[PDB]
């Protein structure tokens, strides 16, 4: 009851496992027992991926890198120092996630709300456990899969690029990217809008839905509306993350090779050659 | 539609259609089996 | 995780696979 | 059973709507209005109408020129065969002018010199589009925050365009006209500058990019969930708070431990947004102006991993 | 490239931007304090100092002449809310005493909202009954919802459609009029209202069916349509009398049936 | 046998085949192409 | 036969009808000219 | 043959067949310049 | 015939009959410029 | 004939006219100074 | 003690230690199968 | 004893209960395939 | 001392020093599992 | 047994009966094509 | 002539004129300094 | 001085005191097992 009109909504129920065992808050968050399974998997994650690096090279946060099993190691559960601790923090954070959604779905039923956030939490999720999960065991090895490291992540998504030739071609990868583009094109026009309507210039009043209507439709031609800006950002998100999940998941497994060459299709069509 | 009748003057209609069309198809499938078979 | 340890899949890719 | 929020169910239709009246002096809107049955299943089924004022002109046909331009070298390029068009268009591109040229303002048309033109009309057609969203959210007495967040993706449109070419004084360095020519000038420009990685304003363009994607999601997911008590009516909501604020701001509050405003949640959304391309802009100015391998540039501030680090040989063994 | 010893013009910058960027997520904070804010305590009540980084109160200039809003001046919710803590923690939830529906707790809570109706720009009222529209009419390829039974959560029939609400800027329907087998009208928010009938795949579908055309309210049971809050003025609500019939309905997915507050198990 | 029509509407069912019919034809025409055997207009 | 025009609107199915021939006329004419034993002006 | 006017709108008609005719004609254009047998441009 | 214009508004004709012709001029002496033997700025 | 000023606004009219003639003249000018024949200023 | 009762339910207790439990002997079980001392499945 | 049915239904139990039952035997069974000792596929 | 429980509900109390309790000994034994000399499963 | 008929609603159960059909016979014949023994239109 | 006044704003006029003639003199500005001939600042 | 608790709740001080205590023991345990000077697991 921290905010001031926080203390009317703070009841029980609206829990989906547990009742009211750990249906309570502690300061503002509120725990329910997706929150102490949360608790749990996360906190044991992180001191796990401190374990890990202090058996490393170094402890400089850069280049701390909890790195998977070799790829000869195939799916088999490794040593922890020889890719073990990779394997037991990727089901620690596939645990947290997915508590991180269930907990989300329980305090939209404490107040009253559908399951939106849930679902588009875990479109993300998705998109995490087939980069880490599903791709290295379609592919066959756990080696596959990205490093814990803040900059040795960003050394796996360059080499997984440039094993495909030039990772631009990938169709998928096109249409996921044209969405993350349209998102934040989109975001700083909701954004700009909103901002404009409720900050006025000239002295004027608060502006009316009428005005956004209007500015839009004086802008481009036409106006998506209140509702349906929201639904359109939330389509674009999600489908920015599934797409990014898909083009990921299909190469390595479906196509092997360059995907420069898979546009050679194009060139074979007999309408044009 | 929606009395037996129209149901079937619909289906005579269908039919007779789709007898013609087969038909075409056959004669179509078989100057191909002339031509070249592909069952060897 | 499979049924196998990691150094019985890294022995059988190497002289399994790598080595004949 | 239960209405999601995701598709209206049923629409009302009516006469259109020609919008408030002007506080300046406007000449006057273009009457041409349309209604569209599937856009108004998501949003509102309404076209039109259209405002075509000075700066709508200048945009529009200067940008026709400049599209014009590089249509016209992709059928020369093409051979004028509508066929090789079709068969070629990926890979038809009207190409900067050599180095061998410099930054000089003439060169041969077929050389460049169209690309300096169709560069120059679509420049004049941006900053005139930029005048028209500034003029319009004047028209009505709103603010000029989508002017800004135009500015910003302006900004970085004109660093990979004219700036840095003007700065590096080449020519050669800007981003050709193509679709896949585009593309293969983002993946040299990585790998002629190290790895675009390890500049640390890519990294903070991709942070921001990244956040926004989550902050959209998050924050469209939170206004449909809150249908039920009119959280879409958000001028309503930040002017008078109803149930639906207090709601949004507790969910976040219970999950997160912190919480925005109805008003305060947009202005995150327009930083986000803003500092992406900002972020973006200043990273590419100085690639190659003040720094020219980006990995070295991390090895000397301590966050440049090598092979001990990890060895990404198994991943790359593993896509073949 | 240095500008002096190992400092450098990218490495300036950067740090240039990282102090930004606090700066930003600082002002941002303060945005995000204009509401609910300054906190409280769970169980007296007191009142919070206030942040050092606050600046001055945010004044907005509402329209048609409604005069300032000031966010931070919202009145705060009475510490005495109507239910009793489960166990004496300053983290336990709340069990209403009474009809958490009636009272206002949980997810049936409301605000207290501004007593006038939202108008347009011109000054009309905003939400309307669709014969008071100005030639708003419903698409012609759309349900029509007129004299449509209306089936509640407990899959009874609580009475029929007798009236649509629309919006006179955004151009939906906001809400439904309802009579009810008693005849009393009630206002059903559009948002808790699933149409059955018209589904586009079965449309798509090249089927013949007598698929039942009605509304199904879910939220709330058939006799809890007696208890929605009423109007004061015929053909006109507020945006209190809108928040109160907001919160009555969406409540009812947690307090219509016990079953609904119960976890699964 | 007729009363397949009390079910499915004649319209919509036609339109659908029609279109399912032109999709399926326009698959095995182009498939017959890529083939070097079934092609018909590459060589004489 | 004619009960057809009863279940089917001739104004748009003859556009329908005359759009898609179009497209496909174009389309068989053009695969005829990416062949070289059709094309017909290329060579004399 | 005049019994295609008064429900098939003429604006809409003419409008549609002079946009395909335009489409068709700048194709045919071309294609005939892109050939070098009937390029008209190039040489004398 | 003048009654043309009585299904044609002539404001949006002129219109797209002057941007039509604009890009048809544009395109015309871009193709012109673009042959050696119709190029009438590059030499003397 | 002065009539046409019945149905385009001069002041709408003045505007198109004049931004087509800025683009237009800047082409001109632009193509000239891509040619070293008619480049006046690169050399004396 | 048995007051641990009054302040923990059963019915949610139990299901949260089986959880518990369930996920402790599935860890405990793979770490055997990662050692070639306890593997009991890859050979004999 | 039936007491736990009184506090515990049925049908979410058992539907819990199979949904574990399913995915312990699948991931059992997997785990057999993939060592050589237990796979009963890919030799005689 | 006593008066600890002035201040802090036994129910929060219990599950969160619970929470440590367990993320503690899972991060003891892993540790201890992951050298050699404290390593009890993988040698005799 | 007829009786199912009562649970089932069989336009709804067609349509996606003859919808799995396709989608199953589409996957058989692809498969059968990628196959070389059962490949009917690579060689004769 | 002055007629010129009643068809167009002096205050709109102005600055869109002003603003033509700001980008009209830089641009004319960065191309003489871009040449060889006519830069004044790198040589003297 | 026992008057630092008329401005600061000892039931919030305890619990950010303690969140900090463990963040840094288990931030300084971690660095003493990085350094094979202080390590107390490695070797005997
Ligand atoms: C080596 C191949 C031969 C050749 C072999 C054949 C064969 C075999 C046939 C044709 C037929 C046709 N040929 Mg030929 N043809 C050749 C070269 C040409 C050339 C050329 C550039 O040299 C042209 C312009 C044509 C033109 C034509 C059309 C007149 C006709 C197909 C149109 C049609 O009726 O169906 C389209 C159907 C419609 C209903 C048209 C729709 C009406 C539209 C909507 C209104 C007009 C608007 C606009 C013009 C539409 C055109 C736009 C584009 C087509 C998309 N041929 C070469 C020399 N040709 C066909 C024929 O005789 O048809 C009776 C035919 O069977
Ligand atoms: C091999 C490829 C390289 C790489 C090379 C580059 C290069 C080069 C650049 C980026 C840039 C970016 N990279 Mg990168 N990038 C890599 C891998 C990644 C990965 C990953 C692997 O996950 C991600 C998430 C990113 C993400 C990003 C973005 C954050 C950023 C551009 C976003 C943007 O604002 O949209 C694009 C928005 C615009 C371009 C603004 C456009 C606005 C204008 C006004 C629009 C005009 C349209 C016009 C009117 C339409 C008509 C035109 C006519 C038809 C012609 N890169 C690797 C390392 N990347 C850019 C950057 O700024 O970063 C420093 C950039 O220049
Ligand atoms: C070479 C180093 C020496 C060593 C030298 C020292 C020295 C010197 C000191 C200690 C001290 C401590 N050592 Mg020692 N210690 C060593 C190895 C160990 C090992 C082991 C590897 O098994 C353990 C378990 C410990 C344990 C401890 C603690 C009992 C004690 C810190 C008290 C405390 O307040 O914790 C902090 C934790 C809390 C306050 C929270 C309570 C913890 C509960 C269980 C919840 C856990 C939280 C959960 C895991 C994660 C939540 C994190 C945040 C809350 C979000 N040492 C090695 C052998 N150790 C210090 C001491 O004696 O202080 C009195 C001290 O000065
Ligand atoms: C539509 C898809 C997009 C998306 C959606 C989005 N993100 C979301 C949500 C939504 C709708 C939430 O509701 C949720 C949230 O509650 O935010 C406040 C969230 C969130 N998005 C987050 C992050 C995030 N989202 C990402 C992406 C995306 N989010 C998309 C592009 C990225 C990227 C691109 O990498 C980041 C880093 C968090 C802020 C939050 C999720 C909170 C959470 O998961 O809680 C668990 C508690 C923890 C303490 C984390 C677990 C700790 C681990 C066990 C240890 C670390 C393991 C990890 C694998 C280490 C590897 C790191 C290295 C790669 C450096
Ligand atoms: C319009 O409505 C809206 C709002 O307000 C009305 C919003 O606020 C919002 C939210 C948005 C914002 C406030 C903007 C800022 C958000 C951004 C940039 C995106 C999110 C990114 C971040 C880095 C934020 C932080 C994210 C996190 C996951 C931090 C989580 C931290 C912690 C400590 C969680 C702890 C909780 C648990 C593990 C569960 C409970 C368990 C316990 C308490 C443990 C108990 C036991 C012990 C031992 C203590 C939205 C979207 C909205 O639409
Ligand atoms: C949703 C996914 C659920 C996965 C199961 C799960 O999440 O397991 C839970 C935690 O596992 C965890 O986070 C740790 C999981 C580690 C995986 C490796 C088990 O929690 P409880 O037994 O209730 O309480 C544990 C007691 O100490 C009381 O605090
Ligand atoms: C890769 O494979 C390739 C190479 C592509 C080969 C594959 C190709 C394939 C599979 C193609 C399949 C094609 C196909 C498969 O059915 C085509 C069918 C075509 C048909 C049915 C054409 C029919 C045309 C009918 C027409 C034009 C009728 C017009 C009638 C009109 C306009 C009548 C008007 C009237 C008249 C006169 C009198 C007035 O007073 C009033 C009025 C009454 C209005
Ligand atoms: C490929 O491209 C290259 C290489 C360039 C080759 C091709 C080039 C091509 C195709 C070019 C084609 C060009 C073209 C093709 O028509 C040009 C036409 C130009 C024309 C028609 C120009 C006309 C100008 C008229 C002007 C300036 C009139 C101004 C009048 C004014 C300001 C009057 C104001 C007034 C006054 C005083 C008094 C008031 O009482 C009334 C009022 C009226 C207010
Ligand atoms: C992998 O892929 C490869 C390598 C290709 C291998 C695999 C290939 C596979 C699996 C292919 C499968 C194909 C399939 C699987 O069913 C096809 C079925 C086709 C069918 C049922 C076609 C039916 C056609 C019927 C027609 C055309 C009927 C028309 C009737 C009409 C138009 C009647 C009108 C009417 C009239 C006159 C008078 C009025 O008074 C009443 C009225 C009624 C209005
Ligand atoms: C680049 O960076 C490097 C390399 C580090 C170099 C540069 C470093 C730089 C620039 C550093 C600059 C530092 C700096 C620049 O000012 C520091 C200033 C520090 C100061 C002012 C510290 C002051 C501390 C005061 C303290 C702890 C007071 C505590 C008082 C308490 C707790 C009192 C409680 C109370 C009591 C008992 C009784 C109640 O009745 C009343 C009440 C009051 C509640
Ligand atoms: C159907 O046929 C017709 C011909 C009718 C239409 C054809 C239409 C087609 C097919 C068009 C296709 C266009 C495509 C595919 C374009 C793709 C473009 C892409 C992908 C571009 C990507 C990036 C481009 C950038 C960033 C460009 C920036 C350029 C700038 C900022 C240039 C500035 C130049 C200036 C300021 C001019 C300076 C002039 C000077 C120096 C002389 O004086 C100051
Ligand atoms: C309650 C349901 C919680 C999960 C909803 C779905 C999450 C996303 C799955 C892709
Ligand atoms: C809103 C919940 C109450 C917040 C009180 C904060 C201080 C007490 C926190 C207690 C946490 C559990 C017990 C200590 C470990
Ligand atoms: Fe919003």
């Amino acid at each position: 009851a921290l905010l001031s009109f926080e203390r009317k909504y703070r009841v029980r129920g609206g829990t989906l496992i547990g009742g009211d065992l750990f249906d309570f808050w502690v300061g503002p968050f509120y725990v329910g027992f997706f929150g102490v399974t949360t608790a749990i998997s996360a906190l044991l994650g992180t001191a796990l991926i401190f374990a890990a690096a202090a058996q490393g090279p170094t402890l400089n946060p850069w280049l701390i890198s909890i790195n998977p099993p070799s790829i000869e190691a195939g799916l088999a559960f490794a040593p922890l120092s020889e890719g073990g601790y990779w394997q037991v923090i990727t089901a620690c954070a596939v645990v947290a996630f997915s508590s991180w959604v269930l907990r989300q779905a329980e305090i939209s039923r404490k107040l009253g709300m559908s399951y939106h956030v849930p679902i588009a939490f875990g479109v993300a999720v998705f998109a995490y456990v087939t980069l880490n999960v599903i791709r290295p065991l379609w592919m066959g090895a756990w080696g596959n899969g990205f490093p814990y490291g803040i900059w040795t992540h960003l050394d796996w998504v360059s080499n997984v690029g440039y094993a495909f030739g030039n990772f631009h071609y990938n169709p998928v990868h096109m249409l996921a990217i044209t969405f993350f583009f349209t998102n934040c094109l989109a975001l700083a026009l909701h954004g700009g809008l909103v901002l404009s309507a409720v900050n006025p210039t000239g002295g004027t009043d608060v502006k009316t839905p009428e005005y956004e209507d209007t500015y839009f439709r004086d802008f481009i031609g036409y106006s998506v509306g209140t509702l349906g800006i929201h639904r359109v950002g939330l389509f674009l998100a999600l489908n920015a993350g599934f797409w990014s999940a898909i083009c990921i998941v299909i190469s390595g497994t479906l196509y092997v090779g360059s995907w420069i060459e898979f546009w050679d299709f194009w060139k074979k069509i007999p309408i044009w050659s | 539609y929606l009395t037996p009748e129209e149901a079937q003057e619909i289906h005579k209609g269908f039919m007779g259609t789709f007898v013609l069309y087969v038909a075409i198809a056959l004669v179509a499938h078989a100057l191909m089996w002339a031509y070249k078979p592909w069952f060897g | 995780c499979s049924g196998n340890t990691a150094s019985g899949n890294i022995a059988a890719e190497q002289a399994a696979q790598e080595a004949a | 059973a239960t209405y999601q929020n995701i598709f209206t169910q049923v629409q009302v239709t009516g006469p259109p709507e020609m919008g408030v009246p002007h506080l300046d002096g406007s000449e006057g809107r273009v009457e041409l209005t349309g209604h569209n049955y599937w856009l108004g299943k998501i949003g509102q089924a309404q076209i039109g109408p259209i405002y075509l004022g000075l700066l709508g002109t200048i945009s529009l046909t200067f940008g026709a020129a400049a599209i014009m331009i590089i249509g016209l070298n992709f059928w020369a390029q093409a051979g004028w065969s509508p066929q090789t068009f079709m068969r070629e268009f990926f890979w038809l591109s009207l190409d900067p002018p050599g180095p061998e040229y410099g930054f000089s303002p003439f060169v041969p048309l077929n050389e460049g010199g169209w690309f300096i033109m169709a560069g120059a009309f679509l420049t004049i057609a941006v900053l005139t589009w930029w005048a028209r969203t500034y003029t319009r959210a004047k028209a009505l007495g709103m603010g000029m925050h989508i002017p800004w967040a135009f500015a910003s993706a302006i900004w970085l449109f004109l660093v990979l365009g004219f700036i840095r070419p003007m700065l590096l004084g080449d020519w050669s360095e800007a981003v050709p006209y193509g679709i896949f020519s585009h593309l293969d000038w983002t993946n040299n420009f990585s790998l002629r500058y190290g790895n675009l990685f390890y500049n640390p304003f890519h990294a903070l363009s991709i942070v921001f990019l990244y956040g926004s994607a989550v902050l959209f999601a998050m924050h469209g997911a939170t206004i449909l969930a809150l249908g039920r008590y009119g959280g879409e009516r958000e001028i309503e909501q930040i002017t008078d708070r109803g149930t639906a604020a207090e709601r949004g701001a507790l969910f976040w509050r219970w999950v997160m431990g912190f919480n925005a405003t109805f008003e305060s949640i947009h202005r995150w959304a327009w930083w986000f947004a803003v500092l992406t391309t900002l972020t973006g802009g200043i990273g590419i100015l100085i690639t190659g102006t003040v720094v020219d391998n980006w990995y070295l540039w991390a090895q000397e501030h301590y966050y440049a991993p090598e092979t001990f680090n990890y060895d990404p040989s198994g991943a790359i063994a593993g896509s073949t | 490239a240095y500008i002096v010893g190992t400092f450098d013009v990218a490495e300036l910058a950067f740090l240039l931007f990282f102090g930004f960027f606090i700066a930003l997520v600082f002002y941002l904070n303060r945005e995000s304090r204009r509401e609910g804010y300054p906190l409280e305590d769970e169980q007296t009540g007191k009142i919070h100092p206030g942040s050092l980084f606050d600046g001055d109160k945010k004044a907005f200039q509402l329209p048609h002449g409604r005069g300032t809003y000031v966010p931070e001046n919202v009145a705060r919710d009475d510490i005495n809310v109507p239910g009793v803590r489960s166990f004496r923690s300053a983290g336990a939830p709340w069990v209403p005493t009474g009809d958490p529906m009636k009272d206002g707790m949980g997810p049936a809570a409301w605000a207290n909202r501004s007593k006038y109706p939202d108008l347009t720009f011109d000054g009309r009222p905003r939400i309307v009954p669709i014969a008071q529209s100005h030639e708003l009419i419903i698409a012609p390829n759309d349900p029509q919802l007129i004299g449509w039974p209306v089936m509640a959560a407990d899959k009874k029939m609580v009475g029929k459609v007798s009236d649509i609400w629309v919006d006179q800027a955004e151009h939906m329907i906001r809400y439904l009029e309802v009579e009810t087998t008693t005849g009393k009208k009630v206002l059903a928010p559009m948002m808790v209202a699933s149409v059955h009938g018209n589904s586009l795949i079965d449309a798509l579908l090249p089927i013949v069916e007598d698929k039942p055309k009605f509304v199904e309210i879910d939220a709330i049971t058939a006799a809890q349509f007696e208890d929605v809050p009423a109007l004061e003025t015929p053909g006109i609500i507020t945006r209190y009398e809108e928040d109160r019939v907001q919160a009555y309905f969406g409540g009812g997915y947690m307090y219509a049936m016990p079953e609904r507050a119960e976890p699964w198990l | 046998m007729w009363r397949i029509w009390f079910y499915f509407d004649i319209r919509r069912a036609l339109v659908a085949l029609h279109v399912g019919l032109a999709v399926l034809a326009f698959t095995i025409h182009f498939i017959l192409l890529s083939t070097d055997r079934y092609n018909w207009l590459e060589r004489a």
